[PDB]
């Protein structure tokens, strides 16, 4: 229940 | 109740101030579902920090993968209540031109291009 959600590099790479 | 209704103006400006003390190049983005949208699911989280160099197609592809949308589903982002930018645009330029008076970048999503 913490508000700030950062995208990992894993997640960002997998987009591309 | 939306993010703006939950947190006060004073509190939202403080949030942004605090988070950019820690991450001076990352973009504080509020992502919510358009009030009229029924097909797409509400996101688990509202507050996102995204790197400066991520573009809008990359951002939409992230959110699609989070929501496991099947390929045929449409996904559109409306920024600051009016702006549908080119998907080639980095999110840092969007923040430059479209951030809110509180320091957050507000977006809403839907599966229809009208809003
Ligand atoms: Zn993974
Ligand atoms: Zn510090
Ligand atoms: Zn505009
Ligand atoms: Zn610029």
């Amino acid at each position: 229940e913490d508000d700030w959600t950062e995208f990992s590099s894993e997640e960002i790479r997998e987009a591309r | 109740k939306t993010f703006k209704q939950r947190r006060s103006f004073e509190q939202r400006v403080e949030d942004v101030r605090l988070i950019r003390e820690q991450h001076p190049t990352k973009i504080p983005v509020i992502i919510e579902r358009y009030k009229g949208e029924k097909q797409l699911p509400v996101l688990d989280k509202t507050k996102f920090l995204v790197p400066d160099h991520v573009n809008m197609s990359e951002l939409i592809k992230i959110i699609r993968r989070r929501l496991q949308l099947n390929a045929n589903q449409a996904f559109f982002l409306l920024v600051n209540g009016h702006s549908m930018v080119s998907v080639s645009t980095p999110i840092s330029e969007v923040y430059e031109s479209e951030r809110d008076e509180d320091g957050f970048l507000y977006m809403v999503y839907a599966s229809q291009e009208t809003f």
